[PDB]
């Protein structure tokens, strides 16, 4: 049998214990990973929330409506994504930064990165939220310069309405399963109610769906 | 510019010498040789602790004890002779990629997705475990790291470059460079005198640890290299691509040897280890599998597959006994 | 590290006395913990044991029923209470800290110990030799023996040996017969097999003069036996 | 402008390098695996009584 | 009524044989070949207690071949009556269950993040069992093998075992009788289906109002669930009760349709047990693949 183990064991026992308790407390935390392109509003999407060392990854940790919400910011690492990408394959959510401001065919690149990260192998089941960040001086961009310099093919008015909508479109289109995604879309500006609620909304959306799918019901 | 022509002449020099330097193929010398027939290895022990992917697992120098580092951010030490858990080291960053357990089995070592290297002392006076020394002066992500012994560690990065650090004081005493892409993998050699390290561009480069240069560079692939271990001699290495294909080199011929594929596996390796012989080699694939090759024949002889998800670690004891390995669906499982 | 203990003195027969051993400068919470008597003249013997997190308690055969042993984690005291003194429960007391893991080494740091005075099949060990005449510089060899064999199907033994200098407690020089504790001069080796065991010093010292012990801990209860003495 | 004379000095310090043929490679290679045969517990299986598993 | 006697076997035959292959199969997918989570313990659960109840049918097919007769011991009696009862209580309460694990892990997502786990889950299933058998304890009592005074036994009720006299026996007979029948109408019927039917119209009625709908899968699922477990345990239930309306009739023996309508209900609720895993694990596309790559 067992002379001394028996002390053995029951420290094991115990450590077992622990991680139990560690990983079911850990497990409640809802994940989102942030993207951008450069200087696109990153940094104003991360001060807007309610909220050296490991030049890295960058975690942000807050709290909404008993909801706790865990952010990676991975925009400092300038290494090749395809090697660390399936890290983040349990990430719940996706936030995605686009600077409207649109000078030197930054659109082009930020439909190429979207395209790329969209349609990855890995995320798929994973919805993306899409901030439009800035808005605040498109209007002033549209009236003092047309938009046929990035999309020869636009054939609409110079109004701000329409010239969103079109580039709103325009970046949904590059969905590739259009029935197990769902991109959810955001106009946002200095507001932050608006951004902490509509990212709330959001994870509750695919949390249910996602509860659905575990339940057999879907 | 003459520099490039020059540099593309000298290319085509070495590889004229080299082709020189062949003869007829491993294949020939041992094709006449007796093989080995279904190696079967069944399951003995299953460790299961872990709520996550697993990504890096390294045995003690004792073969009893072992280290396997987690995605929710703990550094276990497990006893392989009874499945107990020795310690559970809770990590700063969740992001690890790589570890590592000390010749002597004071230190273990751990690094990931933050730049940062940290070392943790086992045997204090308090019971506890304590971080010991946070390496930093990388700028992209730690993809592994080594000991030497228990004051120097050599750490490859993923920005081209792979450092050599003093642990006492805390910084880089040597600085290795000539990588284009991403370094994956490196393995010191039995002497720990001189180090190979496989590069995210398909090539593999030989590096002397004193004095700081690199001695050779070979490249026979197609795309990343991800895996790569010392032939027990040392004077050979095997490297794992990213392509469905094994590849063995020489040091002292300083071109390939033979390689190791088939048309029904299709996927990317993750991890290579040798047997104590030098006659097995194995191999874990992206399919769920573990193939075991024949290394002196390129015949497959032996398959291990008890895992849900693809097998990520793997790692072989030094008197040769068990075989573990370690795959996304937080199960290690020891092979005999 | 540091394990003092309070709470002893002079009590009357049939009475009641609590002892409380308060520790310091270690992770409290991880180690199990033993509390050893020592009589007047005479040699230790094992009292109580309390594992970490209160889930395993052994008492001795000679006091079961009678004392009752817990721990505080928060504010890191081991309680011991003791009920109806007798006038053989006359001794002075040590608070004694061990960890059971792989390759760990129990017994390593025993405390101060307090003094307690009182108005007025289990495995045997016995050290035939009780003094030895020594002088510095020479080797010497201490041996001890057990009724059974302390051997087991693992592979290892279990055997202490003890070192008490006058006027301090005792400290561990060897766990599991060949393994040699932290901070202990190379002088020092064990070895034995079966039922014979021998503890071998190559030099002595001034420093090297004192009783040694030997204990098994292959199963409870823990028996030490009387001890060999030194003195030049 | 500057990598091109690193890349050659790397490239001619790696032309002198004295290389033996690949048959003696190969007999070294089988030469080991002969040696260490008997002392590998994976390509002869050993007896369950000195099998530390079970 | 020659018809009903094959129907009734049949009926028997097919729910055992399907029922306890189907319940050995979700036992041997749920709890070694998958990790354990809250709707893996559900299903567990309730695939362990289907799969005894199932497992007990030979007895009651035997009973009724003989005619009446218990060839069987009297420990064989009060212990196959036991498990059987506890069984079809701890099933239905399992049902009842699973119905508002499902509803609050909808219309509540919040609350299933932060307080939903397996420590949970393991404190609050021991609920139906410990219940199922508090509500079984009188067939653990007063369940016994009687002689019929002709030359067979019957393994039935005896509430008066003290005296022999008629008035008092009949009396307390129909008393303690009723009540049972009292309980199996408020507590096996009334209070699961109304559960379920709840949970099941609030998830209907959030999904139609939210808009989730990728395809109607969630609906179909739903209402094949609900009407199965309807359509299975409405009969016997109403029969029962009908019965129990007439129980102090029924001793004396004059309604004979009766006895062969509780028997043949009675089988038909039994089916459920048999259907219950089909519907409820193997529904889900990941399990019929771990069952498929696991043999
Ligand atoms: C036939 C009737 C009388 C008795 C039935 C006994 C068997 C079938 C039942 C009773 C207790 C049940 C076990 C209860 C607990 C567990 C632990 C779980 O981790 C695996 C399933 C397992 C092991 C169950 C398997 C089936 C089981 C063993
Ligand atoms: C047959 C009747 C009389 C009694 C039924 C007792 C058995 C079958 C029931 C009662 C308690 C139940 C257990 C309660 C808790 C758990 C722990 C979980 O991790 C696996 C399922 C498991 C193990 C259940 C299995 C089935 C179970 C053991």
């Amino acid at each position: 049998l067992s002379a001394e183990d028996k002390a053995a064991v029951e420290r094991s026992k115990m450590i077992d214990r622990n991680l139990r308790e560690d990983g079911e407390k850990a497990a409640r935390e809802v994940k989102l990973l942030l993207l951008g392109a450069g200087e696109s509003g990153k940094s104003t999407i991360v001060k807007q929330m309610k909220i050296v060392k490991t030049t890295g990854i960058v975690e942000t940790h807050f709290t909404f409506k008993d909801l706790h919400f865990k952010m990676f910011d991975v925009g400092g690492q300038r290494s090749e994504r395809k090697k660390w990408i399936h890290c983040f394959e349990g990430v719940t959510a996706i936030i995605f930064c686009v600077a409207l401001s649109d000078e030197m065919n930054r659109m082009h690149e930020s439909m190429k990165l979207f395209d790329s990260i969209c349609n990855n192998k890995w995320f798929t089941d994973t919805s993306i939220i899409l901030f439009l960040n800035k808005k605040d001086l498109f209007e002033e961009k549209i009236k003092k310069s047309p938009l046929t310099i990035c999309y020869p093919e636009y054939a609409g008015s110079n109004t701000y309405e329409e010239a969103a909508a079109y580039i709103q479109c325009q970046f949904e289109d590059l969905n590739k399963r259009k029935d197990t995604k769902e991109i959810y879309t955001h106009f946002t500006c200095a507001t932050d109610t608006k951004n902490v609620q509509f990212v709330f909304d959001a994870v509750t959306d695919v949390i249910i769906k996602n509860n659905l799918k575990d339940c057999g019901l879907f | 510019d003459q520099l490039r022509q020059e540099a593309e002449q000298l290319k085509n020099q070495i590889r004229d010498a080299r082709k020189a330097c062949a003869d007829a193929t491993l294949s020939q010398i041992t094709n006449n040789i007796d093989p080995v027939g279904r190696i079967q290895m069944r399951t003995r022990r299953t460790l299961r602790g872990h709520l996550a992917k697993i990504y890096a697992m390294h045995w003690g120098t004792d073969s009893r004890l072992l280290v396997s580092a987690s995605q929710d951010g703990k550094l276990i030490i497990w006893d392989s002779y009874t499945t107990n858990k020795v310690h559970a080291i809770p990590l700063r960053s969740s992001w690890v990629m790589t570890c590592a357990y000390a010749p002597s089995g004071n230190y273990v070592a751990c690094g990931g997705l933050d730049n940062i290297c940290s070392i943790y002392n086992l045997k204090t006076r308090e019971g506890n475990v304590r971080v010991s020394r946070e390496l930093a002066g990388h700028t992209g992500y730690l993809s592994c790291c080594r000991f030497l012994d228990d004051n120097q560690i050599v750490t490859s990065s993923g920005d081209t470059t792979c450092a050599l650090w003093d642990i006492e004081t805390g910084q880089q005493t040597t600085t290795f460079t000539g990588h284009t892409g991403d370094v994956m993998s490196l393995s010191l050699a039995p002497d720990t005198r001189l180090f190979v390290s496989g590069a995210c561009d398909a090539s593999a480069k030989l590096w002397d640890v004193r004095e700081g240069m690199c001695r050779q560079t070979f490249t026979g692939h197609e795309s990343d290299i991800n895996a790569i271990c010392f032939f027990p001699n040392g004077n050979a290495f095997a490297t794992g691509s990213d392509d469905a294909t094994c590849r063995l080199f020489d040091l002292r011929a300083d071109q390939e040897l033979m390689t190791y594929s088939h048309d029904n596996i299709i996927c990317g390796i993750t991890s290579v280890s040798f047997s104590k012989s030098g006659r097995l080699l194995l191999a874990g694939y992206d399919d769920f599998n573990c193939n075991v090759w024949d290394a002196l024949k390129a015949d497959r002889a032996g398959v291990l597959a008890g895992h849900d998800n693809r097998v990520s670690c793997l790692g072989v004891t030094d008197d040769g006994m068990a075989v573990a390995t370690g795959s996304w669906d937080s199960f290690l499982k020891i092979w005999n | 590290v540091q394990l003092v203990e309070s709470g002893g003195g002079l009590v009357q027969p049939g009475g009641s006395r609590k002892l409380s051993c308060s520790a310091s400068g270690f992770a409290f919470s991880s180690f199990g913990m033993h509390w050893v008597r020592q009589a007047p003249e005479k040699g230790l013997e094992w009292v109580a044991y309390i594992s970490s997190g209160s889930g395993t308690i052994y008492y001795a055969d000679t006091v079961k029923g009678r004392f009752t042993i817990s721990r505080d984690d928060p504010k890191n005291t081991l309680f011991l209470q003791m009920t109806s003194l007798r006038s053989e429960d006359t001794a002075m007391y040590y608070c004694v800290r061990s960890i059971y893991y792989y390759g760990s080494s129990p017994f390593d740091f025993w405390g101060q110990g307090t003094t307690l005075t009182v108005s007025s099949s289990d495995i045997v060990m016995t050290q035939a030799t009780s003094s030895v005449p020594v002088t510095p510089g020479e080797s010497v060899s201490i041996s001890c023996r057990s009724s059974k064999s302390l051997l087991h199907s693992n592979g290892n033994t279990y055997l202490y040996w003890f070192l008490q200098r006058p006027g301090q407690s005792p400290q561990l020089l060897i766990y599991r017969m060949s393994n040699l504790a932290s901070g202990v001069p190379d002088r020092f080796s064990g070895s034995g097999s079966g039922t014979a065991f021998t503890l071998t010093i190559s030099r002595l010292e001034a420093e090297d003069v004192g009783v040694y012990y030997c204990m098994q801990h292959l199963e409870y209860p823990l028996t030490f036996g009387a001890g060999t003495k030194l003195e030049l | 402008i500057a990598q091109a004379r690193k890349l050659v000095e790397q490239l001619k310090m790696e032309a002198n390098i004295d290389r033996i043929k690949v048959s003696k490679a190969a007999a070294d290679l089988m030469a080991y695996c002969e040696a260490h045969a008997k002392e590998d517990p994976l390509l002869t299986p050993v007896p369950a009584s000195e099998n530390p598993f079970r | 009524y020659l018809f009903l006697d094959i129907i009734t076997y049949l009926v028997f035959a097919v729910t055992f044989v399907l029922g306890v292959l189907g319940n050995g199969l979700v036992i041997w997918v749920a709890g070694f070949r998958m990790t354990h989570t809250v709707t893996t313990i559900s299903y567990l659960n309730l695939a362990v207690a289907d799969f005894c109840f199932t497992s007990t049918l030979p007895f009651f097919m035997v009973r009724k071949a003989m005619g009446g007769h218990w060839p069987f011991g009297w420990f064989l009696c009060k212990f196959v009556f036991t498990i059987v009862d506890i069984n079809l209580f701890g099933s239905v309460f399992l049902i009842a269950l699973i119905a508002l694990d499902r509803c609050v892990c909808v219309l509540h997502p919040v609350w299933t993040q932060n307080h939903r786990t397996v420590s949970l889950a393991k404190k609050v299933i021991i609920g139906p069992w410990v219940m199922a058998l508090l509500l079984t304890l009188p067939v653990i009592i007063r369940v016994t093998t009687v002689p019929g005074k002709t030359g067979t036994v019957a393994c039935t009720f005896n509430f008066s075992p003290w005296t022999n006299d008629p008035k008092e026996r009949i009396n307390v007979a129909v008393a303690m009788l009723t009540v049972r029948g009292i309980i199996r109408f408020i507590i096996g019927f009334s209070a699961p289906m109304s559960i379920v039917a709840v949970s099941y119209g609030l998830i209907a009625t959030k999904i139609h109002k939210q808009g989730l709908i990728k395809s109607s899968r969630p609906l179909r699922v739903l209402s094949f669930v609900a009407a199965a477990f309807f359509l299975c345990w409405s009969p016997y239930q109403v029969v029962a009760l009908i019965a129990t309306v007439r129980i102090r009739e029924l001793l004396q023996g004059m309604y004979k349709e009766i006895g062969i309508a509780v028997d043949v209900t009675s089988a038909l609720a039994f089916f459920n047990s048999c259907l219950n895993p089909m519907l409820y694990v193997f529904m889900g596309q990941d399990f019929r693949e771990r069952l498929i790559h696991a043999l």
